[PDB]
């Protein structure tokens, strides 16, 4: 005798935006932005390598403390702030060109 | 070595199945696009009009 | 004691998005619709994953937070990366906006699709109530309601009889 | 000598956005609805703040014009700050662009949301007319057409004496 | 043996977008309309040339490959470049997606506003089927439907005999 038709209307409501002031108020909604951090560094199914005291250049060179990493092969390279390119005193001309270079070098 | 990530930075990892993340722009990685804001919600439904 | 979608929404109908809901001579019912209820969801559902859309969105460092580039040049990619930043945290907040507003025109589109679909059905033994309801003309007992509901209403048995009350 | 929305639109209403219009045996006359023009200037006007938002759009110097910086990075600042430039130059476009498409569809959508409404008060009472008028198929007074207006027209007195006419 | 939009498009149609099919006493017909055809086609068509336009869309080189620039400055402009690449690459893919949209739910939106045109010529004449099709309860020879389709459906005509059919 009186056939009707229907949707969902929650109770309570959500928040979200529209091409308007706030515009209107959904049934359900989900994030879109990511606030949740690892204080880790999550290195599982990468061969990883914590160069530490070995600068990254210094692989090239070759000091002391890079004997460890002289033909070394990751997926992941972690520079430690520690580290350091050279054992006698200079500077790597265009350094930072030659790192980004090596990060990418497997 | 036993938790897994793509998208890393200074502060650690940030793994995520969302498109936008707000915790360091200068990560690195197969990221979400960093932006300004908190939080955006999506739809995911219908607008609701209560009885 | 009844009222359809263009009054109110129905709280109570929790087995899907949207549904039938009669008085008959047995009394007050509810029950939904796959059809429409998928044909939203289908739409809807999916998205996030086409804003999660990760063609080379990976990127690796141009400075280092060791060893500071020079303080100009610096200086230049911090402005250049805020800027970037502004511009793809526009993006999201629009991206976002419109995707909401097509999913809300979406959603109350298949809904009064739906409704001219049952009047369809119910061509001329039913008159339109105003809120989305169904006045119909006849006795439609439960397997009658049910025939609409799984579209099998052979609107020609009950027509004459209908017609007769008009 | 009358005619609706689907035709033309009426320069006369200035009261309004949207309105009736009717010729009973006492003549023709004109109104507006507040409703649709309030639901319509309610999305409608606030679109000029919703692009005015301003969330971090300060920005201070990164040159300057008195003591020029170096030659090549301050060439490359000027490529860069005309990229972004371009950028939000297109941004502004498409968003106006669309504000105005999303305006359009809309104004004319609450408008056949309200002729729909008064299909509804008029429920078997008139035949459309394909203008956007409505051919009543009774004696429709001066107060009988300010019920419909005000939507408070019970079909019900009036229906007999149509579906007669029919 | 015949149906319309509702249920599937028309492959047999060539010489148009939209256009009627008919059957009655004589047999089945086809044909086009051109008023609603071209409402979607001037729509439709310069969207192109409405992306290609170019304002200040010139630029020249800022860096050189035969004498290249100092590594570190030109590091960061590859940088700032291939950042600008991925927004612009963002945008193109957006602007194509919603312009298709719109196309989209523009052309069938010029389709049932044909159908609620002939609906309105044919006011009670005839009862809507579901298919997008239309009884009509009188015989409608190939000049009554030439009439429809050419919009000279004097309804008054035919009108008792349909309404005597009911």
């Amino acid at each position: 005798d009186k056939i009707c038709l229907g949707h969902h209307a929650v109770s309570n409501g959500t928040k979200v935006n529209t091409l308007t002031e706030r515009g209107v108020e959904v049934v359900n909604a989900t994030e879109t932005v990511e606030r949740t951090n690892i204080p880790r560094i999550c290195s599982k199914g990468k061969r990883t390598v914590d160069l530490g005291q070995c600068g990254l250049l210094g692989t090239i060179t070759g000091p002391p403390q890079c004997d460890q990493f002289l033909e070394f092969s990751a997926d992941l390279i972690i520079e430690r702030r520690e580290g350091s390119d050279v054992c006698y005193p200079g500077k790597f001309v265009n350094e930072e060109a030659l790192r980004q270079i090596l990060r990418e070098s497997g | 070595a036993n938790c897994e990530g793509d998208c890393y930075h200074s502060g650690g990892t940030i793994i995520s199945n969302l498109p936008f993340q707000n915790i360091d722009s200068r990560a690195v990685g197969k990221c979400p696009r960093y932006v300004k804001q908190r939080s955006l919600l999506l739809a995911t439904g219908m607008k609701n009009v209560p009885e | 004691a009844i009222a359809g979608f263009i009054e109110n929404g129905w709280e109570g109908l929790i087995d899907g998005w949207y549904g039938f809901r009669h008085q008959n001579a047995q009394g007050e019912g509810t029950a939904a619709d796959y059809k429409s209820t998928q044909s939203a969801i289908d739409q809807i559902t999916g998205k996030l994953n086409r804003l999660i859309e990760k063609t080379n969105q990976q990127f690796e460092l141009i400075d280092n937070e060791f060893n500071e580039v020079e303080k100009q040049i610096g200086n230049v990619i911090n402005w250049t990366r805020d800027s970037i930043t502004e511009v793809w945290s526009y993006n999201a907040e629009l991206l976002v906006a419109m995707e909401n507003q097509h999913t809300i025109d979406l959603a109350d589109s298949e809904m009064d699709k739906l409704y001219e679909r049952v009047k369809r059905q119910l061509r001329e033994n039913a008159e339109e109530d105003g809120t989305g309801c169904f006045e119909i003309f006849h006795k439609c007992d439960d397997d009658c309601m049910a025939s609409i509901r799984n579209n099998t209403y052979d609107h020609s048995k009950y027509r004459e009889e209908a017609m007769q009350n008009r």
